[PDB]
């Protein structure tokens, strides 16, 4: 282990699974948790509490390169948005910054098909 | 993008900082492919309601 | 009279995210608004102006 | 004894009206609970909802008042001669054993897993 202090969180939050993957800030990873590793499988994946689990598994496993400064970078619309972020907090780190990085095409590729369900 | 300045007030901060990008609302555009005619045809009716509703809001006893 | 050199007002005119400001919002006459999406947008080109937050 | 919990938990033992065996049944048994109650008084339960179109074990909160009449009943149906068998429970029930501490943590365990529906 190479001891860090100030590292970047990275939040992953699709509509169906939510991923944190806690790095340094040139963006190596240390540590990920997985809404859908850290017990909840099929439709409690997609809630908030099961992504916070992650957060938390992921965060008390970035405390081994005892980092102290996370700044959370946010991408996409789940619902393990907000609660990751929380559980960042109420396990200690500092947050610093709070930024979204939701990829937005400027008009790019054909999204797939509308579902007729 | 919020520089947290306490926490609690930083995501919702951040929740506001995002709503006003419209980020979450493009996500749910460009999930799936809107094919341009339905595209109109939503725009058309959101003015035609817009309208319909503002008119007969100024023709707006009761009691 | 607006120019794609002069960042500073076309500054009031784009969001924190780099986007370009409705008109609705920002009271602009259609006109002026066409004129200053068109500067924007050769501002951007010019790197003047920054196209996204991100980048 | 001079106490409205008291009347309910013999009238939630209570069967066809016997009041009286009931009266003396609890009776006899304390003589031989407020304390053996509040180690079985569940805080969190689980419900269930029509979500949508599917049926979820949702969790919620135990309001004090019922809190205290889930735990009688739980004891009297785990208790359930009877004064052999209602002081039996709840002595056990300050002892954190039995079967009405057995619902009081089975129910909590149903909520702990379910905590993914709290509030949605």
């Amino acid at each position: 282990r190479k001891q860090v202090a100030d590292g970047v969180a990275h939040i992953h939050a699709s509509f169906n699974n939510t991923i944190v993957t806690i790095t340094d800030r040139q963006g190596n990873a240390l540590a990920w948790a997985t809404a859908g590793g850290s017990g909840f499988r099929g439709s409690r994946k997609s809630t908030p509490f099961a992504a916070q689990v992650a957060a938390e598994r992921c965060a008390e496993m970035a405390k081994e390169y005892g980092l102290k400064n996370l700044e959370v970078m946010v991408k996409g619309p789940g619902p393990g948005r907000e609660s990751t972020v929380r559980a960042l907090n109420a396990a200690g780190f500092r947050i610093t910054n709070i930024v979204d990085a939701t990829p937005i095409p400027h008009n790019g590729c054909r999204p797939p098909k509308k579902r007729r369900v | 993008v919020v520089k947290v300045r306490p926490f609690d007030v930083a995501l919702r901060r951040f929740k506001r900082s995002c709503e006003k990008a419209g980020i979450l609302s493009e996500v749910r555009r460009r999930e799936h492919y809107e094919k341009p005619t339905t595209v109109r045809k939503r725009a058309k009716a959101a003015a035609q309601k817009r309208h319909a509703k503002k008119l007969a809001r100024e023709n707006a006893r009761l009691y | 009279e607006i120019d794609y050199k002069d960042v500073a007002t076309l500054k009031n005119y784009i969001t924190e995210a780099g986007k370009i400001v409705p008109s609705r919002i920002t009271g602009t006459s259609a006109k002026y608004q066409r004129q200053l999406a068109r500067a924007i947008k050769r501002s951007r080109y010019l790197a003047l102006l920054p196209y996204t937050d991100k980048h | 004894f001079k106490s409205e919990l008291l009347a309910k938990f013999v009238n939630i033992l209570m069967v066809d009206g016997k009041k009286s065996t009931a009266e003396k049944i609890v009776y006899t048994a304390l003589d031989a609970f407020e304390e053996a109650l509040e180690n079985v008084r569940p805080a969190v339960e689980v419900k269930s909802r029509r979500v949508g179109g599917s049926t979820y074990q949702v969790p919620v909160e135990v309001r004090p008042v019922r809190r205290n009449a889930l735990a009688m009943r739980w004891l009297v149906e785990a208790a359930r001669s009877m004064a052999q068998r209602l002081a039996a429970e709840m002595l056990d029930a300050s002892e954190n054993k039995g079967t009405a501490v057995k619902k009081r943590e089975d129910v909590h365990r149903m909520a702990d897993a379910n905590k993914a529906f709290a509030h949605y």
